[PDB]
């Protein structure tokens, strides 16, 4: 999603300011050879500011998820992204109301259970304890099974 | 709300949209261009007033999703 | 298509689609301006809040009924009410459906002309008619007979009818009605030390009336107990704690029915108005009202009224008569599913008032043939 | 249950939705396509007399006139729903802006930073 | 352009461009000339040091506030004051920003209508606006309901709004605040012999209130504790030495706030002046005040008075309602950041009180419509 062009964005002028910042203070090298290829963790130390750390766990997953282990010139960018303020915030919420709409086009009165099953199948992830937990749980903020506009519209955002 | 004015300015836009056109100021083609003009005008009006519809249906969903959450809230 | 069966009365509005079982809204009849300040800016603080939305925010509203004793006193109230019920609360634009309103028997000529004359030129419906408010009562009963008594909230009328033919001049109408028993109830709370004086605080009152008010089969009897020992001692919850109890305050309340000598009034109890309508009948038929006596509207939902009403009637009636007394579990909404029927009926079809017809007359056609 | 397979869960599903979005975009442009194509109504240009042709264009002027109109009092309807999701918007946001109306403003300037000039 | 959001305070002056989440500059509200008589010559000692200068010089001047409660009492001090806050603290020319300022409520009305006519005349400002100091605080905690608890340090008042409709008759205005509180405690001091008179040392007295004293849980167990064991002497070092040691003076002092009689004051405690302005007002709206009592202003952030206040209204209050209490972190500069929010909105950008408009109807304009 947003990721490739938080990326893109990547080039601009306060972050290029950072990244160059910081690997001129604490990229250099000379060490006794333990390879920091998690230096991620060291950068996160030596920012001075800890950004929120939904960026910081998306980036030690989703980054080499193949298990490259190593960070690159876009894998910088992607770093920096994470210390700056390069976050989509949670996508525009026209998108959410849209796809509410899509949703209840049988125009439930809002997004019927079934259209969360059916949106699962099509994803086809696996139901773990997550799954229907999730669905039932937003359905069931009220904890007696009507599932209301606001009940998926808080569930949905906060996200990108 | 008050029909005989908003009747009023549709009658006002109509008119001033009364693009009436005259004889010898015209050419025989360009009576056809101009033709052709208003058909792609008016086809662009009815795509713009289709979206409208949806967008209006979606207005429909906010409404009674909107309701049933002030009844939720009673 | 659908006709829209319409019933303004006087304290809740009930309206909903012909045909149906029960209204599909029903709601306060009552407009609200602000009266204080307001400070905050941009908070979106409309400038009349009428229907259910405001007895929510009727901490800081001033609450007025745009209806009186059946006839309408203010007319742009009465207007914003009937736009707000079709609008948002039925959502079904005026244009497309014939409406049915219901009016009490006796009231004003002009009354029910300006009500046609709105609905024909605000509104602009294709058709609308005006029925008397008992006449539906008696069609929910499934009847075709019988003497009803219909006390509302405004006015308690009491209309006979035998075989379907209306006996206009036994008609008593009689101005006595929930609203002046939630005004008694608020000024004999006052010998506990509870004061309501506020607008906002007689709803306050008229709940109290509901949830706790009952009629005495006997009265002295209750008075005599009700000052000795203490088992009648009801509590309820302010809505904001404060519990107050409330002793022989129950039943002298909706007393004032049977003794409008309570309030001031001159005339004889809704015991007594409906024996003294019987008796204006014929000869003939007076076995048959007394074997149908109908109740409907909301206030003689009343715990206990239709032993005392029977009772009292047995008394004044001869010996021989059967005195029965018809009170269905849904009398609330009698009128409305009478209406509902009437509205659905075939041979009914061709009575309403046309928008042609209107042109061509005036808006005195409703006194008319098409009544 | 664990907050790494929610975590997943939801951005598929998500991912599914935007594709979704896109799909039923892409579908309401080809509907509009074939409904503007469906509206022409072609006309045999050729053959009449250039009178004939300007009262053809003129009754093609009071069609897109009426036409136009139709549209005009459909976007006045949709005004008029717009002005009543406005108003539960308003309502809507009265209930929660009771505690998040002034959530919008301009933060993080240079309080936070130049701390040590004074 | 952007606005200035100043407020004056009396103890503090807080400002700061519209639409940031803390004041720019914050500095004390004193305007101290020398006293002594100055033998160095070219020192370049000026006649009057205003401001945070004048706490750092404050061993040789005679500091005084030109606020006294709420009202202004020195108009050329405050000018002074206003001066170098747009010119030193901001480096921004009044003649290119609106200004807003804020005034406490029941306020005379002569110190407003100056306020308006210096800000037009001398600094020349292209548009102001007087908000009150409790509202911009509702404001801050993003509520639109609750009664609002603002106790400065000049004077404590409490404001009660519902639905964003103020209601003027329950403003109880106290003069009780962080000052009398510095004084009390600077004379209850003397009691160890710690003697502090000079004008300069009420605020060492002060810093000794902010650091150490904290508002008792239950006041006569803590009396009785603080009388057999030594766990509460806290000790504090003067700015020269000489440490001392506070005993049951740290709860003694704040603990005037909830019981005035202790400095003469006849009033009832911030604990029952809040449930009087709650029972002044409508019965139907008494909940919502219940549930969101707002604390704001600097002299409310004694350690542990968000919890003795619903004690103590929760013994006052009847047993059904809940009691909440906000209390947000940010509570000193939630005036100001509420001041920010408003002149950061749209719908506020025209109530702006013109030039133009001040040319043609003079100071008094401030009372009219443009409030
Ligand atoms: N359950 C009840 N018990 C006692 N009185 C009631 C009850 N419900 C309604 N009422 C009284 O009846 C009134 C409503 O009467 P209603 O039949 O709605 O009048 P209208 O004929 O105008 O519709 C209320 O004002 C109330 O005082
Ligand atoms: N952390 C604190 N603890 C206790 N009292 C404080 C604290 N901070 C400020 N005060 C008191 O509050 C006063 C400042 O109040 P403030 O809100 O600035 O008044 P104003 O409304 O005039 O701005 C100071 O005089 C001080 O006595
Ligand atoms: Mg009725
Ligand atoms: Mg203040």
């Amino acid at each position: 999603d947003d990721i490739y062009k938080a990326a893109v964005e990547q080039l601009t002028e306060e972050q290029k300011n950072e990244f160059k910042a910081a690997f001129d203070i604490f990229v250099l090298g000379a060490e006794d050879g333990c390879i920091s290829t998690k230096e991620l963790g060291k950068v996160m130390r030596m920012l001075g500011q800890n950004p929120t750390p939904e960026e910081l766990q998306e980036m030690i997953d989703e980054v080499d998820e193949d298990g490259s282990g190593t960070v690159d010139f876009d894998e910088f960018l992607v770093m920096m992204v994470r210390c700056m303020k390069d976050d989509s915030k949670g996508k525009s919420e026209e998108e959410l109301s849209d796809l509410f709409r899509m949703f209840d086009k049988n125009a439930d009165g809002y997004i019927d259970l079934d259209e969360l099953k059916m949106m699962l199948q099509a994803t086809g992830e696996t139901i773990t304890e997550d799954d229907i937990e999730e669905l039932m749980k937003d359905g069931d903020k009220n904890n007696d099974g009507r599932i209301d506009y606001d009940e998926f519209l808080e569930f949905m955002k906060g996200v990108e | 709300g008050k029909r005989q004015t908003e009747r009023e300015k549709k009658k006002k836009i109509l008119a001033e949209r009364r693009k009436a056109l005259a004889i010898d100021h015209l050419n025989e083609d360009q009576l056809r261009e101009k033709a052709k003009e208003l058909w792609q005008s008016i086809h662009n009006l009815e795509a713009e007033k289709f979206d409208l519809q949806e967008k209006f249906k979606q207005q429909k969903y906010e409404i009674n999703v909107l309701r049933n959450r002030i009844n939720d809230n009673q | 298509t659908t006709a829209l069966v319409c019933d303004n009365g006087s304290g809740l509005v009930k309206a909903g689609f012909a045909g149906d079982d029960a209204p599909r809204a029903v709601f306060p009849s009552i407009v609200g301006r602000p009266r204080h300040q307001g400070v905050m800016v941009g908070m979106g603080q409309k400038d009349s809040y009428v229907g259910d939305e405001a007895q929510s925010k009727r901490g800081i509203l001033t609450l007025k009924y745009p209806i009186e004793h059946g006839i309408i006193t203010n007319w742009d109230d009465m207007e914003k009410i009937w736009h707000h019920t079709f609008y948002n609360e039925l959502r079904v634009a005026p244009e497309e459906h014939p409406t049915l309103l219901t009016e009490a028997p006796l009231n004003p000529k002009a009354n029910r002309e300006k009500m046609t004359q709105i609905m024909f030129e605000t509104f602009n419906v294709p058709a609308m008619y005006v029925a008397i408010q008992a006449v539906l009562s008696l069609y929910a009963s499934g009847r075709t007979t019988g003497i009803v008594l219909d006390s509302g909230d405004g006015v308690t009328h009491n209309v006979p009818i035998y075989e379907g033919y209306a006996l206009p001049h036994a008609i008593m109408r009689l101005d006595l009605a929930g609203r002046d028993l939630t005004d008694y109830l608020m000024k004999i709370l006052t010998e506990r030390g509870y004061s309501f004086v506020t607008t906002a605080e007689r709803e306050i009152v008229r709940d109290i009336k509901e949830k706790l008010c009952y009629v005495a089969l006997d009265f002295e009897n209750e008075m005599a107990t009700a000052a000795s020992s203490s088992s009648l001692e009801k509590s309820y919850e302010l809505p904001d704690g404060q519990v107050i109890t409330i002793g022989n305050e129950r039943f002298r309340c909706p007393e004032t029915l049977f003794q409008p000598s309570f309030i001031g009034m001159e005339s004889a109890g809704i015991h007594e108005t409906t024996y003294n309508s019987i008796m204006k009948c014929d000869i003939d038929i007076r076995k048959d009202l007394y074997a149908n006596n109908v109740l409907s509207g909301g206030t003689t939902m009343y715990p206990g009224i239709a032993d005392r009403m029977q009772k009292e009637i047995t008394a004044l009636a001869p010996s021989t008569m059967k005195i029965k007394i018809i009170a269905p579990p849904e009398r609330k909404y009698s009128v409305w599913i009478g209406g509902s029927i009437l509205a659905s009926l075939s041979t009914f079809q061709q009575m309403w008032i046309s928008k042609q017809e209107y042109d061509e007359a005036g808006p005195s056609i409703v006194h008319r043939k098409c009544f | 249950i664990s907050a790494s397979r929610k975590l997943q869960l939801k951005t598929l599903m998500l991912q599914i939705a935007k594709q979704e979005m896109e799909r039923e975009a892409e579908e309401r442009r080809g509907e509009k396509g074939r409904v503007l194509r469906t509206r022409c109504q072609p006309l045999e240009l050729d053959g009449l007399g250039f009178e004939e042709l300007q009262d053809l264009c003129r009754q093609l002027h009071a069609r897109v006139d009426k036409v136009d109109e139709e549209r005009y009092d459909v976007e006045a309807k949709v005004t008029k729903n717009i002005t009543e999701i406005a108003d539960l918007t308003q309502k809507i946001y009265d209930l929660r802006g009771k505690f998040k109306r002034p959530t919008l403003r301009r933060v993080r300037i240079s309080a936070d930073a130049m701390m040590q000039a004074l």
